[PDB]
């Protein structure tokens, strides 16, 4: 009852995948063998736990990652489902050449994994926006599922480019190629930017050489956190629907912004409280949200607030509320109480209370924007556009989504000045 | 699953590659004996013990082949694979790509071929060829368009060196250079232009060699390759594809000349005195005096740069550090590229050759840029041409082996061609 | 390729805690790693200038043998 | 209940904040592990208390003074907002170039400080009126916040420029641009000067050697007695917003003098004796107080009286009338029965009674001709003038301030001597 | 955070901060080789184990950098920081600004940028030479010209070695020094006046010497300027930056020539029969007689006194001294300005060089007074320079090198202006 299947994507999106099940063998305490020490894992004869998850990419060498930190000997040989070439960092490359070879066997293996499930709620996704195997084939899967599996929905945890770290050169494009199928056929493309995570790596917690794997550590436990209510008691317990009607207004205003608290270094750890008043101060913290969007730059929609442990109902709740009060500004006017509050039973390890906050803002359209600029510019010159045609692309498809593009962004900005 | 063939034609790139296969076996353990006492995209097994590296070695001059088919390292190599003519091109172009390549070049081709069929995921070729010898002009030219209609889809990077800005082994460079670059823009995808000169004044300014020779050079140049194919061959952290480089750094069809540099080329002693930061040496990696081909960044404008790093980095210390670089004010970019760092990472340091004046460090950084101030070079080169066309000097030598006339203008016209481009996209919108 | 592999140095084993507490930030011993770093390089320097002086040193045992 | 932030600016403001919170710890008994051995501190996980403190400034190096000395453990690292450059006494640098980079962050802090309780009873600041970086910081500080918070009172023990004795050359600019503001957004301006800090150093104490420490610890020390009568109870409380009601007739005349007592070298420690006939004829002299206005050239429009220990009221309030109706001249007649007492019911450790003397009086108004004089000696040569010019100041904005300065003075002239 | 850069040009400027990095290197515990068994404003890591300084020496004559590179610090410095020209100054100006010195300015700027990206929170610079001589006016003035047109916004701190009334080392000296004022106002900040027989002088009557050498000289100005930067590097109850100096000793920009002054300049058996506290020592610094500088301020004003006091030193002391110092009548204070003397405090005392003439104090003042009384200096100079451009002496020695000979006029025009503008802060309101 009540499964999750979990598709990887694109190097980035399997290193994250692979913190991920570290973080929940971890909260479950399964050992790396699958010994215990259903909504993630599936029994296996003799006893074992194995993880559902299917893992997808075009450089076999990535395996080897995989298969090399702990925690790797859980997913089964037989889904290890790769190629040959490589994705070559290019959209259409892994989209419309070697894509349309290898889908057809991650939908038969998704089948096959997807009835092993009785009453299966969602998806979830990981991956770049611009990486090659990343953003094309996870954008074709998307589709195809969403095709397919209409009742579900397609939560995305996907990594946005932050043009101000810069790792490739002709992200832009491949951007704006995952951005224009995501907002058609996902539901939740719950972004996430690195500049953020440096940022609260190198402040919050003072940290001074946050390698990949810290950061995917810390998106690791805000992906375990946005779903703790579902799988652990509580007092008021959420899912992943009740999250898709509280939190997106329209068809097309889905786009969300993701936060956790709390994080302390060792130096502060000893002079600060563990209270839901600072837990709360702590979590609306724009240094404290993982989007490279200034919240205080635009308004919440609405958003939610998922509590792990145990505490009175009355303070959470009467904190939002006060918490709403005060910065009603900030807070959309014609939506009526647009926070909500979750409360679970049972936190994570090592603490006893834990924030895990997502939003529905008005304020992440300029992580957009950013985008829309670098296409203006290299598309009137037509840069590096030589290779995004030969290949199975026309160019017609660039100028159709650099529209939508404008009205994604447009719609939200409206709603920032809608006051009735 | 992959790998790279390179192939070293002439007696510029042969040199190279004897230097660069040196250093490549030194690194992998590799002792010369081919037994031993990650490697995979450079040496094949022939089922015993021996590793043999995958390249063609072609000369029509057998006088370095025979260096090598009798030196340190004749236990290596596969005696096909050390293809020799009986004469020379004569630095000519049509005596080394119309009547004596019409024999060795299907020779060539077949080898090739069945180390071709030999591999499994080739990737990338490297050819190793001076455009001043008849010979890496000539043979470069036939041996380029047999594969590039026989392969095809493979990309292709030639390390090529031209005739530097003022010195010169031979007189007669500007023309059997221009009859090369019809072949160099069609066939051979991207360039990795190299000269002289300019690791002349690397070596005689950071170095400290005061009577620097060819040898070094070939040392220095194996160290940026090593540093280029590291992603491919070691461990790393963030990597990249020998694919990712051409898409990557290929704006247009018709610029793809990229130059490079390498950091930190410092002897011993200067070492004992440098900050070793991530900072300072990709700060040093934009400076003009080292980059690798004698031309003046300070005046053109990057279009896209790739940096391979190797050794220990965290990657918010190459952030920042860039950070850095592109705050500096006198470096500008174009404006169809706001985004032209590309990084990417390995964890294997340098490695030493015993002999090599360059100072064992962890750290090292090895950049490539498609810029457009290279468009100059080309410009300067073609300054040459004019003072001989003019009286046809030296063009019976070419007429006597079947090439018609008007193949100089033609060749002349198609590098205006390049002249024009490179100084086009580099203007505002 | 064998990407994200090293960490130059990391990859712990088994052991961990599910919440955020410790995440090798500083690696708890950064200052005695840049200290033992420098010091290894320091030797390496040594190492090479011993033996270019014996190299050059060649050279002027030659330039001798010559007159 | 009535709780008090505690702001600190510039070098001074910060020592002297150090040695107010050693002073602090001293009264309620915490060691600098911050462990008892909720007016100013704040609790912390394991009985830890830390100061509801926040430190600010533009040069880095005062951090190894504030965590150096003995209680500075006390404190939390993220209360240490801290520059890298020091506006070098250019008070243009710290209010519209560098001021503005720091005066975020540290506006962030001080809501966060702010929210965590729930009776503010107001902001008190420690910080100087010469240097640049104490005066610019906490002048745009003070507008941010009474533009944020206009109901509750900003304190300030704010230094004011030696009358003789000057240490700085651009100090007249500086004193004439932070007293154009603390005018007008200010409640109780408690001026003290380092020349009758000296005095008293050198004739109520017999000292041979003070230290900047000295200085601090006298003042720290009337700084505690000021508000002492609201931690502790008292036959007859009171707190900052009776002084704030009881000490100024006009919203204006808000810059008081501070005195203390007892005070005695080892002689006469060894031969006088404590009680209230001796205090009151020890607190209303003219050198024992920390202003270079000799009283007597003045009067007193308002003064309280601040009592602490176990007295006798009556013995108090009949000395406050005695000492009123002897010298009547001295006192101003418009306002009855101008003097005020208060009496909390503890002393300070080690003693068996203590006086805190906090008089809004007349005489001051000499202080704010000296310095002012110097300015009008200063700019009508333009000397010095081009660094503020230069950071983007105009000249009207000295000129009129200026004036301002002389309207503040000529007031008290204008409602001295009035009557009817 | 903290760090200052020290360029040392010409000739007086190298060997004075030769003896500077003497002293800066000593007092730190620093062993001369560069080894080590409250430096980041200097001397920085090095990435292997020592400290290099922050400096950088250009010099034409190699002879002064070859006595460095094999005098006693050849360990300490970078060998690329010693940049050696091929050829002498002769003591002219073009041949250091307009012709040669165009050589080496490129490459010094270079290396001015390495130090900069090397170095987070910079705080101002520190050139050291003299006028008189050829190179080190020209080549400094060149400097001061890319320095304020190339970083902007930090502030130069000019410690430039005039010529003495009567002393002479070179009879072409005022044409040179004269050639320095037109770079001298625009692109500087601060400029210290020293000249060399006042300083002589101190070394006779104080330090009992009568055999005064260059050396001992050197010996007292860095002192002088390790107890200016004691803020910087050190503790203290009152800090004071670099940043401090130009808002408490620049009223306008155009007029900031200061002059120096230090105490307790005693020899070794004159602090026996002596006392030396904080008032004596501080009406000793006022006294014309060891002023480090030839003027008689008895004859002028004082705009601005910076006093920086090190050693176990109590502030009421200072402020009551100040007052009795300021209440004095044969020192006059200008109206305009009449809180005057800034004061700041360090907690440690002066570290005697081994060696060195002087003798351990507890306690010393060192003052740099922003004064109206220099000006006579330059009237006198210019007196000079007339009595030989009447004549048009020399002038053929500079119209050689392509120096439009209507400039000189133009800074004896310009400097004189600031005679009249010295004839403007004077004036009694
Ligand atoms: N940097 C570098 N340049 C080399 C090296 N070896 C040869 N060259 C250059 O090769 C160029 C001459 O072109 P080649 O192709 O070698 O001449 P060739 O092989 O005799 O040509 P033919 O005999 O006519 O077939 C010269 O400019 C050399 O500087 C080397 O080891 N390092
Ligand atoms: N205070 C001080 N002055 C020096 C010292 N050495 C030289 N000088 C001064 O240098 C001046 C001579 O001019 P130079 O600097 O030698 O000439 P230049 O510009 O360097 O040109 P060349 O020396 O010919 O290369 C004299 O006035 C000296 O007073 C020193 O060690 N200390
Ligand atoms: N926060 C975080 N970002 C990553 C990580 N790995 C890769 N990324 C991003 O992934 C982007 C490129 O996408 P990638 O998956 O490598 O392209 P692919 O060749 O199709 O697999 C780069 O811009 C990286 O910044 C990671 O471990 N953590
Ligand atoms: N009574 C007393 N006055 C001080 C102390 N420290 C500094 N002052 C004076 O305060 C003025 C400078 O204020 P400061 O805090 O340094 O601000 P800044 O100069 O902008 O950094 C100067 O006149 C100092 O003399 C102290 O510890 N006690
Ligand atoms: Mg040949
Ligand atoms: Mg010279």
């Amino acid at each position: 009852m009540r499964e999750i299947v979990h598709i990887q994507g694109g190097q980035c999106g399997n290193q994250i995948g692979a913190k991920f099940w570290e973080v929940i063998s971890d909260e479950h305490g399964i050992d790396p063998t699958g010994t215990y020490h259903n909504v993630y894992y599936n029994e296996a004869t003799g006893g074992r736990y194995v993880p559902r998850a299917i893992l997808m990419d075009l450089e076999p060498g990535t395996m080897d990652s995989v298969r090399a930190g702990p925690f790797g000997q859980l997913f089964r040989p037989d889904n290890f489902v790769f190629g040959q070439t490589g994705a070559g960092n290019n959209w259409a490359k892994g989209h419309y050449t070697e894509g349309a070879e290898l889908i057809d066997s991650v939908l038969d293996v998704v089948r096959k994994e997807a009835e092993g499930c009785d009453c299966l709620q969602g998806f979830q996704i990981t991956h770049s926006l611009g990486g090659g195997t990343g953003s094309g084939m996870g954008t074709l899967l998307i589709s195809k599922v969403r095709e397919e599996y209409p009742d579900r929905i397609m939560e995305t945890f996907s990594v946005v480019p932050s043009p101000k770290v810069s790792d490739t050169v002709v992200e832009p494009y491949n951007a704006t190629l995952s951005v224009h199928q995501l907002v058609e056929n996902a539901d939740e493309c719950m972004v996430i930017d690195n500049e953020a995570l440096y940022d609260i790596c190198f402040r919050t917690l003072k940290l001074t050489t946050p390698t990949y794997g810290d950061l995917n550590h810390l998106v690791s436990a805000a992906m375990s956190g946005v779903t703790c209510c579902l799988r652990f008691p509580g007092q008021l317990n959420s899912d992943l629907r009740k999250l898709a009607v509280n939190l997106i207004p329209f068809p097309r205003l889905h786009f969300f912004m993701i936060g956790f608290a709390p994080l302390t270094s060792r130096g502060s750890q000893q002079y600060r409280a563990l209270t839901v008043p600072e837990l709360t101060q702590q979590m609306f913290d724009a240094k404290n949200m993982m989007c490279a969007a200034d919240p205080r730059h635009g308004r919440y929609l609405t958003a939610s607030a998922l509590f792990r442990g145990r505490m009175s109902t009355k303070e959470v709740d009467e904190q939002m509320l006060n918490v709403q009060n005060k910065n009603s500004s900030y807070f959309v006017e014609w939506i009526p109480n647009n926070i909500k509050s979750s409360i679970c039973d049972i936190p994570p390890k090592g603490l006893k209370m834990a924030v895990t906050f997502v939003g529905n803002s008005t304020a992440i359209q300029e992580m957009f924007k950013r985008v829309a600029e670098q296409f203006t510019a290299m598309f009137r010159r037509k840069a590096f556009l030589h290779w995004y045609t030969g290949e199975g692309m026309d160019e017609m498809e660039f100028t159709e989504a650099e529209s939508n593009m404008n009205d994604l962004v447009s719609e939200y900005q409206q709603y920032q000045d809608a006051t009735a | 699953m992959r790998e790279v063939i390179s192939i070293h034609v002439g007696q510029g790139g042969i040199q190279v590659g004897n230097a660069c296969w040196e250093l490549f076996c030194l690194e992998h353990g590799i002792q010369p004996d081919g037994q031993m006492p990650a490697f995979n995209t450079f040496f094949s097994e022939t089922g015993a013990g021996k590793h043999v590296p995958r390249a063609v070695f072609l000369d029509l001059e057998p006088t370095v082949i025979d260096e090598v088919r009798t030196g340190t390292y004749r236990q290596l190599f596969h005696p096909e694979q050390l293809i020799s003519g009986k004469e020379d091109a004569a630095n000519n172009f049509a005596r080394g790509h119309y009547t004596i390549g019409k024999e060795i070049v299907d020779l060539c081709l077949d080898r090739i071929r069945k180390l071709a069929d030999n591999c499994t995921g080739l990737q990338g070729f490297l050819v190793f060829n001076s455009v001043g010898g008849g010979t890496g002009s000539g043979l470069g030219s036939l041996l380029l368009e047999r594969l590039s209609v026989d392969y095809g889809k493979k990309s292709k990077l030639g390390f090529t060196i031209y005739p530097s800005p003022q010195v010169s082994t031979a007189v007669v460079e500007p023309y059997n250079s221009i009859l090369s670059t019809h072949s160099l823009l069609e066939h051979t995808d991207v360039a990795v232009m190299l000269d002289n000169e300019a690791i002349y004044d690397i070596c005689r300014r950071n170095l400290d060699i005061e009577r620097p020779t060819y040898t070094n050079l070939n040392r220095l140049i194996a160290q940026v390759i090593s540093s280029l194919t590291a992603s491919l061959r070691f461990d790393g952290a963030l990597n990249v594809d020998i694919t990712e480089f051409q898409t990557n750094l290929v704006p247009y069809p018709r610029i793809h000349f990229m130059l490079s540099s390498y950091a930190p080329i410092i002897s011993a002693e200067k070492a004992y005195h440098e900050q070793l930061s991530v900072a300072e040496i990709t700060n040093s990696a934009f400076e003009p005096a080292n980059m690798m081909a004698k031309c003046d960044p300070r005046h053109g404008k990057y279009m896209a740069c790739s940096m391979m790093y190797r050794g220990d980095v965290v990657p918010k210390d190459v952030n920042a550090s860039i950070a850095t670089i592109k705050t500096k004010r006198t470096i500008q970019f174009v404006d169809w590229c706001p985004t032209g760092f590309k990084v990417g990472i390995n964890y294997q340091p340098p490695t030493v050759v015993p002999g090599g004046d360059l100072a064992k460090v962890m750290r090292a950084v090895c950049m490539i840029s498609n810029s457009t101030a290279i468009a100059e070079v080309f410009s300067r080169l073609d300054h040459k041409f004019d003072l001989m066309y003019a009286k046809r000097a030296f063009v019976h030598w070419y007429v006597g082996e079947g090439m018609e006339e008007g193949e100089f203008s033609e060749a002349r016209e198609d590098l205006a061609a390049l002249e024009k481009d490179y100084e086009e996209v580099g203007i505002e919108t | 390729k064998e990407s994200y592999f090293r960490e130059h140095p990391h990859w712990s084993d088994i052991n961990g805690c599910s919440g955020a507490k410790e995440f090798e930030g500083e690696d708890l011993a950064y200052d005695a790693r840049i200290k033992y770093q420098k010091e290894t390089q320091k030797q390496w320097i040594e190492q090479q200038i011993r033996e270019k002086k014996m190299r050059e040193e060649a050279e002027r045992n030659e330039e001798r043998a010559y007159a």
